[PDB]
């Protein structure tokens, strides 16, 4: 992060210990499951793009998902660079992604008067990355999430919208998931339930309505 | 493209 | 969370790790019992809608909760635009929720004089929305709540109790529920020692009478 | 709506 | 708890999760053993109001003894209403309980000149329930309590004193007690032994007399 | 009413 | 503790949770070994009658040992009572041990000029209390702490200095113990050894000459 | 009456 | 690190105690996995040579490691005061990889105007004699890393790329591998789906198309 | 530690209770491997002789480990007091153990101008004694680490430079033991690898070379 | 020798 | 008597 000297220079504050093991942790136990973007943003608030890239390196594990996010890095980086012509200096697509850029310069950017905020641009490059690997490790199509002939359909429905927030589709086509295949793939009992609430029904009445099945 | 997991919020 | 920077500025103070790995593990574990809901207020206290989203977002489990609170937060959200027609600018439902406001206006509102505490308001609209998915929950009525041939008197009372906590009918609907049921409900020894105290007992009383049976 | 869960206090 | 702010206002500062996941913890696993009182007193050192029904609003078991509590609240309550006939504004009992009054009210009473400390009122009323409910959870009457054929009479002891202090009868008669009882309810040899030393003897003196016991 | 559980100080 | 306030006001800092925390362990766990003294000493550094009431109350086993020490708390407050006759005003031996006294008053009073040290002097007391409680929980005499035909002469060391810290005789009874028990109880090869080294012989030359034994 | 535990210090 | 004092000095603080354990805990459990090498540069932000030191010396298991470490640190030591002759003083090798330099003399290269940034350039050859030490407990080869007759292509990846990572090779060896062996080592299934690809596929189309094999 | 306080006076910060359990914790489990050095000097940073006192009594285990501690810093003492006759007031050798100084007196000499540094004589007092104890506690001579017959040499390095460092010779010794044993007390493929390196080789390339075998 | 383990960013 | 357990920096 980013602090204020009691000289009143602009500071670099270090990523915490407690933080790093929990960004470490989090990435180990959850491999990719949709929580760990969330858990990542929270986790490097205010982050200069040195920040970032310490959260990135420390990753041991996973290492094919890490070389997806570097490559997506990269064409994000390569699509400023032709977004933005070369003409504090302007940051390049390398100078944000922290790999041509010192710290000093990062935080130059980061407090200049507007700011640049490279940390942000940089963080929005990783979350965008991490959006492929949560959608590629998705262990199931939204097609396969079919309930069990004695399953209830509130575990049916968390296993729906856990593949529906991984799969992360368009929100049109959410729309159409969650009114078409949510009812379609319901086990008779329930679907027989379901579509007798008529196709405006909410979530919590089909769950209401499906709670003694 | 996809549209991330921001359930809530601005993603 | 909102702290005054050392130049005087209003300034953000990002949910710390140890808060959202509290408010993650709350939720995975206690699955929408009650004391959720305080846990989550507890944990939320001064929370921008940017730090309430982001324990909203960290939620990796129970999607389709998720997904009733987010169906309950956008009509609360639709309602405050029904009830405050539009013209700092004054926030939409949208701007509450977080969705179209960014972290700039949203201090920039709960640091207004007078504030505008849209923090405080998406709080409560999503304190709202919990409180339908704790009665939902809700593994029993309170009418399936009785006491075994053999179970100890206190152990009823916790399990009525939790159960109309839950449950979370009107206080006359409370009332009426410990006065009738907790007494008709009990094994036929306590309900016995019971019914001798008359209806004006405290549950003191009560507990203190069975404490033996 | 259900009445909530604050036990103590203000609700 | 509360704060001085650095422009000088008197400023609410939430009660820490850590704080809260102590409290969580010691009511889940002690389930009101004397020692919860101590505890609670200590985990809420210049508690609000509002930041108390933060620490009794978390529990998630007990709710019988939280209903007890709740109970022992209100008639404390009113007891205060009774002895404070209504005329910063004075605080009724809803207000020093929380319930009728904001955390803004709080805040300025307790920081009022003289301070109106309805934290620390609040705290005496919750105290003051505890105790009954310590008194009601405790397994055992002190005339149950009776040392082993085998038992060491140090281990007798702690059981003694445990049940004396949940038992919490008036200083007189935990005084009778420990004199008449602490022998009487000795096993042979250490009752024996301790009827040597004298009515006068020190706890001290009778653990070392019965130490080889 | 019961005295209260604490054995040491004020009470 | 005390700490001084942004406004320059003598002011309270409470024992913190996980200090608390620690000291409950400490107690539980370890059982008045010797090393329990010294952790409390180090966990209520400059603390308030209060706060080391707090955690004395804390400690929920060893009621018995907790009555020992209350018993010597009061001898203690009441032979201060006799050497200081009564005439800020000056504190009695119950204003020491915080029963009589307030918060306000003890820090008044641990800030006066010069200092009165209430939280020293009663801290004193606490630790004159708990040296006669490690003294009679200490399991063996030194003079049991005899050599086994096979232990190595180190875990015999071991024994033989944690029961002479736990007995805790006068330190020229504790130079004849080591000068002669310690020699006497060791196995027949040690003391063989041992008695090689003459009387002059340091504990290191004792333990590296048996080193192999 | 007993010397203390404190091996090192001041006692 | 260092910190400014409110006098306005140049002060050290301290690495903290749960820095240092989890450096140490690091060091133990992940045995030179190249995650060792971020992970000890993100503990070690704005860390003196003294710091520095503190946390190799803390390392007690991997012995040998730790002398190739000494053994590089002082090659480049002696190549530091090869490439500068000695004429605030300027620090010699030893100095710098603080070795016959005080902390103060540390803080005050490392505060000078221009600094003289001894923490930075002795961690730089820390991480360098780190590196010799990831590549050579490197267990395998990449040559060595071939996918099974049932692996999922998703884990051959990971085996890859992970030893990809240890051995370090450079980046255009690396392009060569990840370009060449990748494919060549795959499992007849998998190898024949990536060679209908063409050689410019990414790994994320890589990584697709077997997804299914 | 010592602190600035806010009204310019030198002031005690007492020693944190994580950093005490850490440090009980290290010697517990570590029992004097050579690292609890390290930890400690880590551990004790600008500690004042109060503060490496309260260290030193917390550990409650290797009773006989901290008598021999106690004789060294006895010794040490005696020895300034003899190097440095008496004539602030100069601190005599029980003053800097912290056994005839008080706290305020410490400290009044830590922050004089100059300073005499008595608590980092004291810890030098210290580690020397624990020096001692760790050669003491080494559980092998260098001379009987040998390598086993299918012992891998990274083995065998690791039990090897852990024994030269508990052994702790000069370092002229511990470079003819790791040119001379090393290679001697090698299993015969490993003793035949590195002979024919020659005199010169360095441990990386010692460890290279019988890598394989 | 070997360049580093260090993915992102500037070694 | 023994040089001390530091392999780096000035023991």
């Amino acid at each position: 992060p980013i602090v204020q000297n009691l000289q009143g220079q602009m500071v670099h504050q270090a990523i915490s210990p407690r933080t790093l093991n929990a960004w470490v942790k989090v990435v180990e136990e959850k491999a990719f499951s949709p929580e760990v973007i969330p858990m990542f943003s929270a986790l490097s608030e205010g982050a200069t793009p040195q920040d970032l890239n310490t959260m990135l390196n420390t990753v041991g594990g996973h290492q094919a998902a890490m070389q997806m996010l570097k490559e997506t890095i990269n064409e994000e980086a390569a699509e400023w660079d032709r977004l933005h012509p070369v003409h504090m200096r302007e940051p390049r697509g390398s100078d944000i992604a922290g790999t041509t850029s010192t710290l000093q310069e990062q935080i130059g950017w980061m407090t200049h008067n507007p700011p640049i905020p490279v940390g942000e641009i940089y963080k929005r490059w990783i979350i965008l990355g991490l959006n492929k690997i949560v959608r590629m490790y998705s262990p199931t199509s939204i097609l396969d999430i079919r309930q069990g002939p004695k399953e209830p359909f509130r575990d049916y429905v968390d296993r729906f919208y856990k593949t529906l927030r991984a799969e992360q589709a368009s929100q049109e086509v959410k729309n159409w998931m969650t009114e078409t295949l949510l009812v379609q793939n319901a086990n008779p009992d329930c679907k027989t339930i379901l579509k007798a609430l008529g196709p405006g029904a909410t979530l919590e009445e089909m769950m209401t309505a499906c709670q003694g099945v | 493209s996809p549209s991330g997991v921001f359930t809530f919020g601005a993603n």
